[PDB]
RNA sequence: GAGAGCCCCAGCGAGAAAACGGCCCCGCC
């Protein structure tokens, strides 16, 4: 579960049900498959800026 | 920092700058969000009045995208302890907002469970600032990779008490650490290319000193402290 | 874990030349 590959999330994983659940820091919004995070600006936390 | 490399453009975004009443550095910070500093709280007894920089790469000139915010609170741990630095961690809420841009950003607070399992437990974290640049501070930002160190030889390693709020960083005798002029400053883990916020520059035994190490506050402990700080 | 006693309280309260105990975070029978 989380501890093979962090359950195939992009950032928090965590178990519930017997299943993994990821999750995503402020000013991101999970993904549509249920694990990348997706930047809801152009400036989200953790990220090196390219502009 | 001693030894590591420049931050290069973009790449230390999250890195605030204390500066006292003659516009001179004194001590780090880690932009949370538009409004919030995690800092050091013994940064707050360094000067007598301060601002935070944001933007900053060369201090040498100022030179375009810097930006000075008034402080408008300071929250400072209640347990802080000058004697040992236990405790060691303030935030700072801004009375303008931040306009993040090119070298402006936040580092990412973490889960706590997921932070102890996946961050804590990586290789190597990054440490930033403006600090010395042997046991002198530097002009330019700079940026280390620190490997993470286990805390039974971070204890046998130190002369002063390391406690459960701390924990080590960096190297035996290479001749790479946090300095004077560091503290209150970045210690980030990355996952993912995101960056997470895993410390805070606290203390050491001098800076590269062989059989030493940095000794940072251990966010985790304080995410729960952090998040109240912040609402 | 849980009660309780004290310590702390540069955040929300209240008060009295702007580090000066009701509540959130937190420390030591
Ligand atoms: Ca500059
Ligand atoms: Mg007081
Ligand atoms: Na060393």
């Amino acid at each position: 579960l989380c501890s093979l590959d962090n359950g195939d999330c992009d950032q928090f994983c965590h178990e519930e049900q017997n299943s993994v659940v990821c999750s995503c820091a402020r000013g991101y919004t999970l993904a549509d498959n249920g694990k990348a995070c997706i930047p809801t600006g152009p400036y989200p936390c953790g990220k090196q800026t390219l502009e | 920092i001693v030894g590591g490399q420049e931050c290069k453009d973009g790449e230390c975004p999250w890195q605030a700058l204390l500066i006292n009443e003659e516009n001179e550095g004194f001590c780090g910070g880690t932009i949370l969000s538009e409004f919030y500093i995690l800092t050091a709280a013994h940064c707050l007894y360094q000067a007598k009045r301060f601002k935070v920089r944001v933007g900053d790469r060369n201090t040498e000139q100022e030179e375009g995208g810097e930006a000075v915010h008034e402080v408008e609170v300071v929250i400072k741990h209640n347990r802080f302890t000058k004697e040992t630095y236990d405790f060691d961690i303030a935030v700072l809420r801004l009375k303008t907002p931040i306009t993040f841009r090119m070298n402006v950003a936040p580092a990412c607070l973490p889960e706590r469970d997921w932070a102890e399992s996946t961050l804590m437990t990586q290789k190597t974290g990054i440490v930033s600032g403006f600090g010395r640049t042997h046991e002198r501070q530097s002009t330019r930002l700079k940026m280390l990779e620190v490997p993470y160190v286990d805390r039974n030889s971070c204890k046998l390693s130190s002369s002063f008490i390391i406690t459960q709020n701390m924990f080590c960083a960096g190297y035996d005798t290479k001749q790479e650490d946090a300095c004077q002029g560091d503290a209150g400053g970045p210690h980030v883990t990355r996952f993912k290319d995101t960056y997470f916020v895993t410390g805070i520059v606290s203390w050491g035994e001098g800076c590269a000193r062989k059989g030493k190490y940095g000794i940072y506050t251990k966010v985790t402990a304080f995410l729960k402290w952090i998040d109240r700080s912040m609402k």
